[PDB]
C-alpha cells in the first residue's frame, strides 16, 4: 500500500539517431501485448523528444475497440480500420475524427543524451483493454 | 484524476438501463452504479462486465474508457461510482458506441466534473444582477405573469419555443406534460419548437401524401440492394444506424439473410447513393468500405433536389422502371405526377450541375428490374440537406413521387424515411390554432409579454439568428430597466412592473434548461431541469423503438423533471386562479395531480385513443395503453416497435416492424397520393444573396460535437479540438484570401456576421464551404436567411455570404489538428 | 479523484518559492512540482516532505490535504503533480496556512480543475455573440480607440480602474507596468483604483502627518502590552498575524523575550481592545484565548470612531498619560489639538455608547504608565471599519493624535498601523493630474469613450454598486448596438464605428482578468492574465516583507503577465503613431522593450531614485536597485523588510524593522503633526437613510471567501457552504420579520436592492446586520450610498436600508450550516 502510481518498466526501444525521418519503429510497451509505434516526426512538435525534439511515440491500440492502427506517413496519423478513428500524431494523438472518446495513449520516453537512449517510462493515457496500463 | 486506470463493477453492482441521450438511433446502455469505495476483481466472473481483465482484451471485446466512467454525489451526501457503457446485445448497436453516446457518464451531473455548472435552482435576474430565488417566488412571477397576460390578453400574450422531440430534453412524459400547459390548460397558439419557428411538421408532403416518415426498421438497411442517402451525412450524424446496418450489408455479411427470406431474387453486391453538394466523411467512408465502384455521389448543386427527382422520376416512367399493379391499385394522381413533373435528364443536368451517365447509372442500380424479375430494394433514406433544404414542401413531394412509382415503400429492404435527429417521443393536445405563426417574426415585431426557451436555445440555433438576438437583448432590457427601480415590492407589485414594461415594448424571458447558456444574456429567469437517469424517460428511435431510461442517480439540487415542472406551473396557475374566485379558469388547469414522471406517462401515452380521454396525437397510437413502465423494463434496451399488436405475460410487448406493407396508406382514401413538384430555382430571398456574394455557406454537423455544445462547452478535450466553429474551405479559396487553419474569418451578407475558424479541406468545392451549426463560439446562423417554405420550414442551407480574413490565431495553430476528417 | 490518498512528493522532487497569492500577511509557502507518473515514498528520507507516512503524524507536524494538490498540463503536454503547502521556517506564519492560501493548489490552473474556465485568450463581443479573437486584432482595436480617443478628445478620454496593490493581480512588476502606460504614455488621469473611485490614498491623514501606515514589524506585536484591533476582524481578515504573532502574546509565550530586551520593564499580561460595532469572531476567539478580563470589547455605535479618539485624547491629556519629552522634541501641534479635539468622557459615552468606566479602562490599560515607569507599548492596528468609516481623514486625523501624544510610534511593541487588504507592491509613476476625479459619478455621467476594469470588478466592489452597474450596462448596450449594423468592417472602420456610439452616449468596456467575472454583462473586450506561479511576482507584506513568488508552471493558452500585456499595448500604440508619422507621440510610448516580467522590475522598482531616472514612486524607496531576483531568491520566504539598508555577497540583503525609531517623521521639518478632528455626527446623505430606514447594513469579510469570489465561485466546497451572500440579523429581528436561516431577503434603501440569504447570529445587536461585500450571488454594494470624504474615500460601512422576506430556499436550509461562527 502506500502507492498511487503503476510500477512502470523501463524498457529500452532503441537510440535516438538510428530513427530516420517518419519510417516508425514497433516495440512493446509495458508488456508483449501491447503494441507501439515511435517515429521521428522531422519537426518539433510539443513534448517531442530526441535531439530534434520531434520524437513521439503511442500505444498503437484503437481506444475505440482496440483493433491496431496503422501509421499513415502521408499525414502522420493512425488510422484505425474498425469505425475509421484517425488520430493526430502530431497533436499527442488529438482524435481529427471518430468514435473515441480518448486521445491515443503516448509512451513516455526519456531521452539521455549521454548514451543516445530512447528508453519508454510511462505511459500518458489509457490503453485499450486494460483495467490498468500495467497487469 | 489518474488516466492510467479504471475501477471495474462489481460483480453485483445495482445495472440498469438507459438509451444514449443523444441521436434518434437510441443506442442501447448500461449503467452500473455502485459505492465509491468498492470495486470489482479482474477475473471475468468477478466483475460485472464479465470480462478477463487479468491480460490483454482482444478488438470488439469493450468499449471502455476514463469518459465512460464517473463518480456522482448523491442527495445523501455518499458517492457512488457509475459506469456507462454499450449494451452488446442491443439489436439496435450491438454494443458500439458514438463518440457522443460514449460520454455520457462525463455529462452525468456531479460537484466537480463537466456538469458543474448544471442549474440547481431557480435563477433570477433581479434588474442588474443574477440571483438566486425560491421556486415558489419563480412559480408567483411565472404564473403571476402568465395569468395576467391571460386575464387582460388571453393566450395569444403567452409565447413559448419547446421542444417537441424525444431522448433527453424531451419523451413521451415531456412531451405530454408541455403540451397539456401549452395547449390544454393555457391555450397558447403562440408556440414553435425547438428547431423550426412555427407549430408544423418536417414532413408535411410525405404525410399528406400518406406515408409517414418512419415507415421501416433498421433491418430494412439490411436488406436493401441499394441505399439513398439524401441531404445525409450518417456517419456523423446516424453513427451506430450507418456502422451496425447499413455498412454490414455494403460489406456482404447480411447477403445470407437476403437469400433467405427471398429464395428466389438475385442479390447483387449492395451499393450506396449520396445526394449530397458537399463530399463528407460519409462519401469517404461508404468508397473505403465498398469501393469507388459501389458509390455515387451526386454532388449537386445547393438546393436542386426537386429538379434531380424529377429527371429520376422522368426516367424512371419513360423506361418502364416503375411498378403499374402497385400504382394502379394502391395510389392516385399519378398520371398528372408525370406531366407536372416532366424534365428530360439533359435538363436535369443542366440544373443539378451532374452528368448524364450518373444520373441513369443511379436509377439503373436503383429501379431497373434485376435479373430475377423483381425490381431493387431501395431504402431512401433522406434527412437535414432536404428537410432545410429549398422548399421542404417540394422536394419530399418529388421524392415521394419517385419512391412510391417504384414500390420502395412496404417492401422488406425499402422505406422512404426520415434518419431523424433527436429522438421521437411525442404524446401532445392537437395544436390550439388555426393557422401557421412566424413566431420569431412576431417576437420581432414586438408581439407578447412573456417568452419561455424550454429546453432549447434559438440564440444558438434559429434561422436569421442574428435579428432574433438584436430583437430579444433589447426587449430583454426594457424589461430589466423597469425592474430597477422597484425597491421593496411585493411579487405581485413586481408582476404588475415587468407587465407594464412589456406594454413598452419588453418582453420578460424565461429558460428552463440544464444550463444558463447564451440565453443566460437576455434570460430573467431560468429553472432547473432533469435528464435521463436522474429522471425515468420514454423515447423511441429512427424504427420506432421504444424503451424506457431507467432513473439512477438523483438530479443537481432542486432540478425537477420537465413534465413536472410543466405541473408545477399548472397547479400555480390553478391555486392562483381558485384564490381568485375563477372556478371555470381553475378547472382549465386540473389534471397535473403528477408526483412522478410516470403520472404523466399514463395522462398521456397510455391515454391516447382510450374511452372518456381527450384529443391526443401521440406516436405510440391507440395502442400505447398496453405499454407500462414494468413492461418495457422486461423488454429490456430491446423495447418494441411501434405500434404495439398486442400485450401478454408470456410474451411480453408484440410491435410493428415496417409500415404499409398491405398497401393501405394514411389517407382518406389508403392510397398513396402523388403530388406535382415544380422546379421554380432558389427563392428570390436566397437567390438575392447568391448574386451579391461569393460563397455558398452550407452548414451542419460535426461527429464530435452533440448540438448546441451545451455539455462539450465544458469538456476539456472537446474545447481543445473544437475551440471556435470551423469553417471547411477550398484550399485555393483559402489561397486567394491568404488564409489557412487555424485563421479566424468573419462570415457576412445582409442577414448578419459571424466568425470562424478556417479548416481547408480538400474536397470542398470551390465557391463552397462548410460551416459548423449552432456553436458556442461563432454562431454559423446570423447568416441564415429569414425565408420559409409554405409551412414555414426554413431554407437553413440555403444562404450566400462573403469572407474576410480577421487573423491568425497562433494558438488554434498550436493545439488545433486541421488534418483531413475523410478516411481514405 | 479519490478522496482518501494523496501522491507524495519525491524526495527530489522540485521545490520553488510562493508567497500566498492572497491577504497582506503574505505567508510564505513551497511549491513541490514532479511528474505525474513518479511518487515518493512514506519513509521520512523517500519524500520531499521529510516527513514519516509509515504511521500516524501528530497534531502539528504537517498541512496537508487533497485541496493543497493537483495536476497541471503544461504547454508541452506532459501532466505534473504539484503540492502547495506552507513553510514552516518562514518567520510570517511558521508553517501556518489559512484556508484561502490552503486552497492555492487548487485555484492553479488545470483544463478540468476549478480553474478551467480561465481566460485563454482574447474574447470580443461582436454585437450580439462571444466570440474569441487574436491578440494581434484585439490590440488593434484597443489601441485604435486609445489612439482615435487622444487624437480628438486627449486623455481625458481612456478611463481606467486598475489595481495598486501587491500579491496576485498586482505587485511591484505589474503596477511598474501599468502605472507607466497608463500615467508616463497614455498620460490620462482618468483612473482610479481598485477598491476606491479616485486617485488617492486610504491613509492621506496618517501619511501627512508623517507616519506612513506600515511603519512596524510583526515582531511587534509579541511584544506589545496591549493590542487595539480598530475597524478590524483579524481572525478573519489576517487569520495567520493573529494566529502566529498576536495570540502567542495573548497566551505568555512571548514573555521571556519581552523581558530579555527590557530587563527594567514590567510586563503585565498582554491585552486587547476592538473597536467594532459589531461582536466578531475575533473578538470572540481572544475572550477563549484570554479570557474575558483581557479582553475589552468597544461596541462603538456605527460610525462614532472619532468621538471615541477624541475622548480618549482628552482622557490621557487631562491625566497626563501622555509622553511630555517626546511631545516637546518631535511633535508640532499638540495644544491646538487638545482644544479643537476637546470632548468629556460623558459626551464620548453619549455618542459612542460606550460606558464611562469601559473609556477610562481602555486608557488604563494602554496608557497609564506600568509600575516600573514605562508607559505601555500599545499596538495600534485598524483597517477598513475606519478607512471606509464615518470620514476617513478625520478619523485617522483623531487616532492618530492619540497615538503621537503616547508615543506609540518608533517604540518597540508598538505602532499605528494598518493590518492590510491585499499585499503591497506599488512602484509607479506621479499621478498626472492636479485633482482628485471621482471616476463613477463621471462615467454615470456620460464621460470617457473607452473604460478598462484591469483586475478588479467593480460590478461587485463599487460603492453606490446599483448606480454604475445600470449606467455601464446602457452604456454598454450602446456600442453593441451600433457594432450591429457593420459586416465585413475593417478594424479601422470598427474603431470608427464604436468611437461614433460613444459620441451618442456608448462606452466601450474592456476588462483585463483571469476570468468573464460579472464585468462580462458589459464587456466588448477581455484579456487574459496570468498570476504568480505562472510568472515571477514580487510584493510584500504588512511589515514590508519582499518576497519573489517564482514561476513553475505556464500560464492557461495565451495569457500573460499584466506587466507584458502593458508593454503589449504602449508597442501597439507605438507602432501606430509611428505608422501615422506622429514622432513625438510615437516617443511617448517608448520603454516597454520587455521579454519577461524581470525587465518591469528592473525598469520600475529597481530604477527608483537612481542617476537619470524618471520621477517614480515605490515602496521599495531609492535603495530598490539592491534588491534582484536572485538575491530574492536566496532570502528565501523570509525575504527582506524593505527598505533594504545594505546587501553584500556574504550577509544577503539587510533591512529595515520598525519605522521612526530615530523620532524623524516623514514631514519637512521630521516632526509628527497633529491635526483637529471635528466630530460632526454621519454625513446628511447617510443620515437620512438612516431616519428613513431601519437595520444598520453593515458589511465585510468572511474568513472563508475570498474578495470578489473569482476563483471560489468555482469551487464546489465553497459554494455548497456560501451558496449566496449572507446577511447576519438579530435572531429577534429575525422573527419579527418571520425569517430564520436558509430564508431569502431582499435588503433595499434609497440607493438599491439586493438579495441575502439570512443567518441568524445571536450576538447581532438590534436594528443591525452584517452582510458579505462583493460576492458573486448578492451584491452588497448596491445599498451603499455615493458619498465620500474629501479624498473621495467613500464611507462603505455607512449606510441603512429595510429587509422584506422573499421566501424559504428549503435547499439552503438542507445543505448550508447557520450555526454559530464565533467560537466558545
Ligand atoms: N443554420 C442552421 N441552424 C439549425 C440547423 C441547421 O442545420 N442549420 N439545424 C436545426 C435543427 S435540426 C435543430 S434539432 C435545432 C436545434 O436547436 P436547439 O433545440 O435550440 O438546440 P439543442 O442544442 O438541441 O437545444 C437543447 C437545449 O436544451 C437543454 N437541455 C438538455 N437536456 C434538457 C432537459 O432534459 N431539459 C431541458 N429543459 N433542457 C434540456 C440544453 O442544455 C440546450 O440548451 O437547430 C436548428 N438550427
Ligand atoms: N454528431 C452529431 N450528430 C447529430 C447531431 C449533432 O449535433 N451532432 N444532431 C442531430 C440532429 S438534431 C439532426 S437534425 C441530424 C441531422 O443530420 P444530417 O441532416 O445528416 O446533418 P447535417 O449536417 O445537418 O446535413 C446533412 C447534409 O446536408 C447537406 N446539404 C446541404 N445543403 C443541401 C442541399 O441543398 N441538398 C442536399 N441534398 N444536401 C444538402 C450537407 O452538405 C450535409 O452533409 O443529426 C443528428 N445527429
Ligand atoms: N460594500 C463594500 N464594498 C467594498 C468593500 C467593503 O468593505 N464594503 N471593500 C473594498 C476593498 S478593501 C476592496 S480590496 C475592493 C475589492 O474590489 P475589486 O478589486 O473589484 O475585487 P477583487 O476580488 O480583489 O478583484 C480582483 C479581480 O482581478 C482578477 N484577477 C485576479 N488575479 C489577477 C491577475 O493576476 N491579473 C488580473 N488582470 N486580474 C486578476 C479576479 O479574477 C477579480 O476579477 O472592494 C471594495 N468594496
Ligand atoms: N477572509 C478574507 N480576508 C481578507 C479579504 C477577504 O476577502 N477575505 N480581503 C482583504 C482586504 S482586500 C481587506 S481591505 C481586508 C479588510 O479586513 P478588515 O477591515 O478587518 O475586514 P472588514 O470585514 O471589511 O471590516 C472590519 C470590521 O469593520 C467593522 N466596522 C464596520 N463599521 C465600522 C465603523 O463605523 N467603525 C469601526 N470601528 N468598525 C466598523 C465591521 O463590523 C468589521 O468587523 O481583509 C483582507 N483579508
Ligand atoms: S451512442 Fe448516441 S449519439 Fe447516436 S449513434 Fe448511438 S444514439
Ligand atoms: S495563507 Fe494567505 S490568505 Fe493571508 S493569512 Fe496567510 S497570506
Ligand atoms: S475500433 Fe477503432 S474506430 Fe472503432
Ligand atoms: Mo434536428
Ligand atoms: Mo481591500
Ligand atoms: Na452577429
Ligand atoms: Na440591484
Ligand atoms: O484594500
Amino acid at each position: 500500500a502506500g502507492r498511487t502510481t503503476l510500477q512502470y518498466p523501463a524498457t529500452q526501444v532503441s537510440v535516438a539517431k538510428n530513427l530516420k525521418a517518419n519510417e516508425p519503429v514497433s516495440f512493446t510497451y509495458p508488456d508483449t501485448s501491447s503494441p507501439c509505434v515511435a517515429v521521428k516526426l522531422g519537426s518539433p512538435v510539443p513534448g517531442g523528444v530526441g535531439p530534434n525534439n520531434d520524437i513521439v511515440a503511442y500505444s498503437v491500440l484503437c481506444t475505440h475497440m482496440g483493433f491496431p492502427t496503422s501509421y499513415d506517413k502521408s499525414s502522420k496519423t493512425f488510422k484505425c480500420p474498425g469505425h475509421f478513428t484517425e488520430f493526430d500524431a502530431e497533436k499527442a494523438g488529438q482524435m481529427i475524427c471518430g468514435q473515441a472518446t480518448e486521445n491515443l495513449p503516448r509512451v513516455l520516453l526519456r531521452y539521455d543524451e549521454a548514451s543516445d537512449a530512447l528508453t519508454a517510462v510511462g505511459v500518458d493515457g489509457l490503453i485499450y483493454g486494460r483495467q490498468a496500463n500495467v497487469i | 484524476a489518474p488516466n492510467d486506470r479504471i475501477t471495474l463493477p462489481p460483480a453485483n453492482a445495482q445495472r440498469t438501463n438507459m438509451t444514449c441521450h443523444f441521436c434518434i438511433v437510441g443506442c442501447g446502455y448500461h449503467v452500473y452504479k455502485w459505492p465509491e469505495l468498492q470495486e470489482g476483481g479482474r477475473a471475468p466472473e468477478q466483475n460485472a462486465l464479465g470480462l478477463d481483465f487479468r491480460k490483454q482484451l482482444p478488438p470488439l471485446a469493450v468499449t471502455l474508457t476514463p469518459a465512460m466512467t464517473n463518480v456522482v454525489t448523491e442527495h445523501d451526501g455518499r458517492r457512488y461510482d457509475i459506469m456507462v457503457v454499450p449494451d452488446k446485445a442491443c439489436v439496435v448497436n450491438s454494443g458500439l458506441s458514438s463518440t457522443r453516446g460514449g460520454k455520457m457518464a462525463s455529462y452525468m451531473y456531479t460537484p466537480t466534473g463537466d456538469g458543474k455548472q448544471r442549474l440547481k435552482a431557480p435563477r433570477l435576474y433581479a434588474a442588474d444582477q443574477w440571483v438566486d430565488t425560491t421556486w415558489d417566488h419563480a412559480m408567483a412571477l411565472y404564473a403571476g405573469l402568465i395569468k395576467k397576460t391571460l386575464d387582460k390578453d388571453g393566450p395569444q400574450g403567452v409565447f413559448f419555443s419547446c421542444f417537441d422531440h424525444g431522448g433527453a430534453g424531451g419523451g413521451f412524459e415531456n412531451t405530454w406534460g408541455t403540451g397539456k400547459l401549452m395547449f390544454s390548460a393555457i391555450q397558447t397558439p403562440m408556440v414553435r419548437i425547438h428547431n423550426r419557428p412555427a407549430y408544423n411538421s418536417e414532413c408535411h408532403a410525405t404525410r399528406e401524401m400518406g406515408i409517414g416518415e418512419l415507415n421501416n426498421a433498421y433491418e430494412d438497411a439490411q436488406l436493401a440492394d441499394v441505399i439513398w442517402s439524401i441531404g445525409n451525412n450518417p456517419y456523423e450524424s446516424q453513427t451506430n444506424y450507418f456502422l451496425n446496418h447499413w455498412l454490414p450489408n455494403l460489406q456482404g455479411a447480411t447477403t445470407s439473410k437476403k437469400k433467405e427470406r427471398f429464395p428466389n431474387e438475385n442479390f447483387p453486391q449492395a451499393r450506396i447513393i449520396f445526394v449530397d453538394p458537399r463530399e463528407t466523411p460519409s462519401v469517404a467512408i461508404a468508397r473505403h468500405v465498398a469501393g469507388n465502384d459501389r458509390v455515387l455521389h451526386l454532388a449537386i448543386e445547393p438546393g436542386t433536389d426537386t429538379a434531380l427527382f424529377n429527371g429520376l422520376f422522368t426516367y424512371v416512367v419513360e423506361q418502364g422502371w416503375i411498378d403499374k399493379p402497385f400504382i394502379e391499385a394502391h395510389t392516385k394522381g399519378f398520371d398528372d405526377a408525370v406531366k407536372t413533373n416532366r424534365l428530360s435528364l439533359d435538363e436535369c443536368s443542366n440544373i443539378t450541375g451532374v452528368p448524364v451517365d450518373m444520373l441513369k447509372r443511379a436509377a439503373e442500380w436503383s429501379y431497373k428490374p434485376k435479373a430475377s424479375g423483381q425490381a431493387p430494394r431501395t431504402m431512401h433514406a433522406y434527412e437535414k440537406g432536404i428537410i432545410w433544404g429549398n422548399d421542404n414542401y417540394v422536394i419530399q413531394s418529388a421524392l415521394l413521387d419517385l419512391v412510391i412509382a417504384t414500390h420502395n415503400v412496404g417492401r422488406r429492404g425499402t422505406g422512404c424515411v426520415r434518419m431523424g435527429g433527436h429522438q421521437e417521443g411525442y404524446t401532445r393536445p392537437p395544436y390550439p390554432g388555426d393557422k401557421k405563426i412566424y413566431i420569431d417574426q412576431e417576437l420581432i415585431k414586438g408581439k407578447g409579454r412573456i417568452m419561455t426557451w424550454w429546453g432549447c436555445n434559438n440564440f444558438q440555433t434559429s434561422n436569421n439568428a442574428q435579428a432574433l438576438r438584436e430583437a430579444i437583448l433589447q426587449r430583454s432590457a426594457i424589461v430589466k430597466q423597469a425592474m430597477q427601480k422597484a425597491r421593496g415590492a411585493t411579487t405581485e407589485e413586481m408582476v404588475d412592473v415587468i407587465y407594464e414594461a412589456t406594454q413598452n415594448g419588453g418582453l420578460f424571458v424565461t429558460s428552463i434548461n440544464l444550463y444558463p447558456t447564451k440565453l443566460a444574456e437576455a434570460a430573467h429567469l431560468m429553472l432547473p431541469a432533469a435528464h435521463p437517469g436522474e429522471m425515468n424517460l420514454t423515447s423511441m428511435n429512427g424504427e420506432r423503438r421504444i424503451r424506457l431510461s431507467e432513473k439512477f442517480m438523483d438530479p443537481p439540487g432542486t432540478a425537477m423533471a420537465d413534465c413536472l415542472i410543466a405541473a408545477r406551473i399548472a397547479n400555480a396557475l390553478r391555486d392562483m386562479y381558485q384564490k381568485d374566485g375563477k372556478a371555470e379558469m381553475a378547472a382549465q388547469f386540473e389534471g397535473f395531480d403528477w408526483k412522478t414522471e410516470e403520472d404523466a406517462f399514463n395522462d398521456g401515452f397510455r391515454r391516447a385513443g382510450q374511452p372518456g380521454a381527450p384529443a391526443i396525437d401521440s406516436q405510440g397510437g391507440s395502442t400505447g395503453h398496453l405499454v407500462t413502465y414494468d413492461r418495457l423494463r422486461k423488454s429490456g434496451n430491446n423495447g418494441v416497435q411501434l405500434p404495439v399488436v398486442s400485450w401478454d405475460e408470456s410474451k411480453g410487448l408484440v410491435g410493428t416492424e415496417m409500415l404499409y406493407t398491405e398497401g393501405k396508406f394514411d389517407t382518406d382514401d389508403g392510397k398513396a397520393h402523388f403530388k406535382p413538384a415544380p422546379w421554380n430555382g432558389l427563392p428570390a430571398t436566397v437567390q438575392q444573396q447568391k448574386d451579391k456574394y461569393r460563397f455558398w455557406l452550407n452548414n451542419g454537423r460535426n461527429n464530435e460535437v452533440w448540438q448546441t455544445a451545451y455539455h462539450d462547452q465544458y469538456n476539456s478535450l472537446m474545447q481543445e479540438r473544437y475551440p471556435m466553429a470551423y469553417i471547411e474551405m477550398n484550399p485555393d479559396d483559402c489561397k486567394q484570401l491568404d488564409v489557412t487553419g487555424g485563421d479566424i474569418v468573419e462570415v457576412y451578407n445582409d442577414f448578419g456576421s459571424t466568425f470562424a475558424m478556417v479548416y481547408p479541406v480538400a474536397e470542398i468545392k470551390r465557391g463552397q464551404t462548410f460551416m459548423l451549426f449552432g456553436y458556442v463560439n461563432g454562431i454559423q446562423g446570423d447568416v441564415t436567411t429569414d425565408w420559409t417554405d409554405r409551412n414555414i420550414i426554413p431554407y437553413y442551407k440555403g444562404t450566400w455570404g462573403d469572407i474576410r480574413k480577421v487573423g491568425s490565431m497562433e494558438e488554434f495553430k498550436r493545439t488545433v489538428s486541421f488534418k483531413s476528417r475523410r478516411f481514405a
